[PDB]
RNA sequence: GGCCAGAACCAGCCCUACUGCAUUAUCCUGUCGGGGAUCAAAAUCCGGCGGGCAACGAAGUGCAAGAAUCUUGGGUCUUGG
RNA sequence: UAAGCCCAAUUAGUGAUUGCCCAUUAUUCCUUUGGUAAGGGCGGAAACAAAUGGAGAAAGUGUAGCCCUUCCGAUGUA
RNA sequence: AUCGAAUCGCCACCUACAAGACUGGAGCUUGCUCCCUCGAAGGCGCCAAGUAUAUUCAUGAUCACAAGACA
């Protein structure tokens, strides 16, 4: 069920200079415009929004209608919303956007042997495990000709070829 | 967006002379773009109504009325247009808004589009905010509810300007050309 | 107050300072990562040499223009860097790989105090490997939009 | 059309202050010709001798909002067959 | 189209491995006509060559009827003294976003046809096609985004079936085998899909500690 | 070398960064009364009185003259060295 | 969910007053040409061979214009 | 076999499908609560076959089509 725009609930700004901060609805305009505040955050004191620019989010703190600051402040605080927030993966997401646009040339490639190595162990567990229970296109394949090989190869012409060619070598 | 009307309050007279050497000093208020067209609907006002010429007179005062706190609100704004079919044509609407220039400059829009008036043709009676209990329109009356709630959808939102892409993988989130 | 005229007369940017780690942008090493020694006088090209054990970059003299100079740097008041003079990189005129034994034995000293001095900073190891990483551009990639 | 000036867009670069970053930045177009022709270090390295040719511009300023590029070349102006094909933007003269 | 003795001889000789054009593949389905011809037609100009599948799903805003009407009108033009080298009426949907898009290029110009001339198309996803890579989107031009919902709209394939094109049914016919055997393949390789999965999972506990904690500062664990 | 190219510096232009003065009151707050709608409130709203700077990058309000030297911005294949 | 109509903005209730594109127009730089053109210089200052700093300097409508500086105008049928 | 060329991202994890008035799954109270994989990443690739004990790079001399390209 999406989420929907009501008193309390709280919002992820989508775009302009507030993008990716989070405040609460507190108050209703019209349909096309809301009152978002959010005292926990320098630059989200109460203003006016576009409901094009929000997105809801799960939570919903216990405010009515142009309620106080003081109010939604001990209600943010009790809910524990923003709390409940950072933990989510959306909320990992935009701080993980936020590190990687300010990242320096060093810590690129930190990130790129971190990303290698995981996928070079990744690798390295898929081929053992491959190798018990065949998944992949080769594996598969071999196994699928192992039974007829050794049928074909089990006969007394093949093996005087197998010898004799291979003593050549 | 913010109002592209500002609250103006102009302050002026005719100039004084023997005829009259104690004007009298006349308060308007009028919501204009700038200060220069406040003072144009100044000397219209005064024209028409008191018989005194911009060339005769002096503005004492052209500051800006500042708004509010941004609350949301019911206003009542007393405006008027001029039609040639109809002559002039004052009505009486309500509107929801942070402030007293957002709700004029609402109101001009709304009478630009549902019976294309221009600003030069409109004059603002009165603005005012008035208790949700003197609300007659239920268009407007439906956001008094204490529990008001909806969803959001059928709604296009685009990526940041910075993000966006013309081609993008079908399923994914990967951009192809950008 | 320093003279224009005189051979201290500089005005290189403050990223590429000695010890910084660079980008080669242009030439046969374009790509590869650089630690930045000195900037020769008379406000001269800069002179870079990654070590050439770690990527093959040997004392090299390249204009500032043609390095991206990162943030990341490396403490370089160890290396001598004195003996890196202008006289060095000239040759004598012609008329009508082989390596000097002068100019071997000048890339032999600043190396090993180079690597030296990488070992002894901290995250010398990742250093280390990072002045070996190529830097390419990728598809999809957005430099104009990164910091370095 | 003035054909003095140049129009280039780049991969990446949707924004005007995006093209801002490759104000002078150097440019080059990559064709070949029908024989093997002139070219820098021609004695000194006979591996780069081919019928390989380039043009070497510059970028002048952006153009509109959209991260599109001016660019002006060598003397001469770009020809109207390279129209569509694809322009080297290099990261020197870096600024970084 | 078929290679020449010639061009098979020259690469033989040269050596050379099999070759593809980067081609970008775009699904057309619930995408609006106009601004997918639009977009498209400006790509083609800058040097893409593109390829658009999935033809007959296109969509027209407007009842069927509408643009049925539409199409009958442009239908009745012709040149009178001889309808032959007149204007040439295609009734097939891929041919009719192919008419879309010339009419949005320089047609009349060398580099005009240039264009033209890189771009297929194709009604539904033909075998060719199939395993060449992902199919992109152009989200602008997205039904979903650029319609209100409650407005009637009509898909290509059905208009065109009621004024003259003819093989609706081969092309549906065609689309259901090719759904039917995607998704048996890909009820296959699901061991392979999750294979991985654990095998990025379990890697985790394998890979150096400071490894870790760099994916997880830039979101990657 | 009167040829091509790249970087330095100069002088002149052309650009962008860094902002102060003034003004708010139909305003900001607390409190009392009314009124309002609630399960009960609060708020929108109107009056009385007392304080006042809405001062976070306060306001998108009038005017800004801020030596790109300080504190090494950019361009000049749009000039000449 | 206009690329239609009316209105209103310039990256948007954030923190102030130039989004972008096209001229034989405007500003500015270079060159030409003509003025109801505006001014300077023009009594060779002194010294200086080649083999190994240079050249010129006309009292002038008009030329390869005596030279230099400065300002303004420049389309056009009969 | 002339032929020197312009092109510069690979895959046997995307390369299946459908819907944006609702597609992770439940409940009743139908917009809230609860559970989960927490709903904003196709995977790799970018110089040690992997994050460490390491190792040839020059004189191709400061830019020049990468002087090379079967990943
Ligand atoms: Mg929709
Ligand atoms: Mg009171
Ligand atoms: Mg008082
Ligand atoms: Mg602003
Ligand atoms: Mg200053
Ligand atoms: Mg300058
Ligand atoms: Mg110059
Ligand atoms: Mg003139
Ligand atoms: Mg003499
Ligand atoms: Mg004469
Ligand atoms: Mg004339
Ligand atoms: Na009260
Ligand atoms: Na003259």
């Amino acid at each position: 069920k999406s989420h929907y725009i009501c008193a309390g609930r709280l919002v992820r700004i989508l775009r302009g200079p507030r993008q990716d901060r989070v405040g609460v609805i507190v108050d209703i305009v019209d349909a096309n415009r809301v009152l978002v505040e959010n005292p926990e955050d320098a630059k989200m004191w109460r203003h006016v929004q576009n409901l094009k620019n929000v997105e809801p989010l799960k939570y919903c703190v216990s405010v009515s209608r142009n309620c106080s600051a003081k109010a939604l402040k001990d209600a943010l605080a009790s809910s524990k919303a923003l709390e409940k927030y950072a933990k989510t993966r959306t909320a990992a997401r935009v701080e993980a956007k936020k590190a990687c646009a300010v990242s320096t040339d060093f810590e690129r490639y930190q990130l790129r042997v971190a990303r290698r190595s995981r996928a070079h162990w990744a690798r390295k567990v898929f081929d053992e495990k491959d190798a018990k229970t065949p998944v992949s296109w080769h594996k598969v394949a071999l196994k699928k000709m192992l039974k007829k090989a050794a049928k074909m190869d089990s006969t007394e012409g093949a093996k005087r070829r197998m010898q004799k060619a291979i003593a050549a070598r | 967006v913010k109002p592209h009307l500002r609250h103006y309050q102009v302050v002026g007279r005719e100039s004084p002379s023997e005829k009259n050497p104690e004007p009298t000093v006349y308060k308007f208020e009028v919501f204009a773009p700038n200060f220069v067209v406040a003072k144009s609907r100044f000397w219209r006002m005064m024209r028409v109504k008191n018989k005194v010429k911009a060339t005769h007179g002096d503005v004492l005062s052209c500051k800006v009325v500042k708004d509010a706190k941004l609350v949301a609100r019911n206003y009542l704004v007393d405006i008027a247009y001029y039609s040639q079919r109809c002559g002039y044509t004052r009505m009486v609407k309500e509107f929801r808004d942070v402030s007293k220039t957002g709700a004029v400059s609402q109101a001009y829009h709304d009478l630009a589009s549902r019976h294309r008036a221009r600003y030069h043709n409109i004059e603002v009676l009165n603005v005012k905010s008035i208790p949700d209990h003197e609300v007659k329109h239920l268009s407007i009356a439906q956001y008094h509810a204490p529990n008001l709630s909806f969803p959001l959808l059928q709604r296009r939102t685009k990526a940041t300007r910075k993000d966006r892409a013309i081609f993008v993988k079908k399923n994914t989130k990967r951009a192809v050309v950008a | 107050k320093v003279s224009r005229k005189s051979p201290e007369y500089t005005t290189l940017r403050k990223s590429c300072a000695p010890g910084a780690i660079a980008i080669i942008l242009a030439g046969r090493f374009r790509g590869r990562r650089a630690v930045i020694l000195k900037q020769l006088p008379h406000n001269g090209p800069l002179v870079v040499s990654g070590p050439m054990k770690y990527n093959g970059v040997p004392i090299r003299r390249i204009d500032s223009r043609y390095v991206i100079a990162t943030s990341t740097t490396v403490d370089i008041s160890s290396v001598d860097t004195a003996p890196i003079t202008a006289e060095v990189f000239q040759r004598p005129k012609a008329e009508k790989t082989l390596v000097s034994d002068a100019r071997a034995q000048l890339q032999k000293k600043i190396d090993a105090a180079l690597i030296a001095a990488i070992k002894k900073d901290a995250q010398g190891k990742e250093k280390a490997g990072y002045l070996r990483s190529v830097f390419t551009v990728k598809p999809g990639d957005a430099p104009h939009r990164w910091n370095w | 059309q003035t054909k003095q000036t140049a129009l280039v867009r780049v991969e990446n670069v949707n924004t005007r202050e995006d093209a801002t970053w490759y104000v002078g930045k150097r440019v080059c177009y990559v064709y070949h010709g029908k024989k093997v022709k002139r070219c820098v270090r021609w004695s000194k390295a006979p591996a780069r001798r081919s019928t390989t040719r380039a043009l070497w511009g510059r970028v002048t300023r952006p153009h509109g909002n959209a991260g599109m590029m001016r660019v002006k070349f060598n003397g001469a102006s770009v020809p109207a067959s390279a129209i569509g094909r694809r322009i080297r933007v290099y990261l020197y003269p870096s600024q970084i | 189209a078929f290679p020449s003795r010639k061009d098979a001889f020259r690469a033989q000789r040269k050596g050379a491995k099999k070759h593809r054009p980067e081609i970008i593949v775009i699904d057309l389905k619930d995408h609006v006509l106009g601004r997918a011809a639009a977009v498209v037609a400006k790509q083609l100009l800058l040097g893409k060559k593109i390829t658009v599948v999935r033809c007959e799903q296109l969509n027209i805003a407007g009842t069927e009827i509408r643009n049925k009407i539409k199409y009958l009108q442009y239908l009745r033009k012709r040149k009178l003294t001889n309808p032959t080298k007149g204007p040439f009426h295609h009734r097939a949907p891929s041919d009719v976003f192919v008419r879309t898009v010339r009419s949005m290029l320089p047609r009349y110009t060398k580099r005009g046809m240039k264009a033209l001339n890189s771009l297929v198309a194709y009604e539904g996803i033909p075998p060719n096609v199939v395993r060449t890579g992902g199919r992109v989107v152009i989200p602008r031009a997205q039904r979903h985004v650029c319609y209100r919902s409650e407005r009637p709209y009509t898909v290509l394939g059905n208009m065109c079936k009621h004024v003259g094109w003819k093989y609706s049914d081969v092309v549906a016919n065609l689309e259901k085998a090719r759904v039917e055997k995607a998704s048996r393949h890909h009820e296959k390789q699901a061991k392979l899909r999750d294979a991985w999965k654990s095998a990025r999972k379990e890697a985790l506990a394998k890979m150096p500690k400071h490894n870790v904690e760099v994916l997880k500062k830039f979101g990657y664990a």
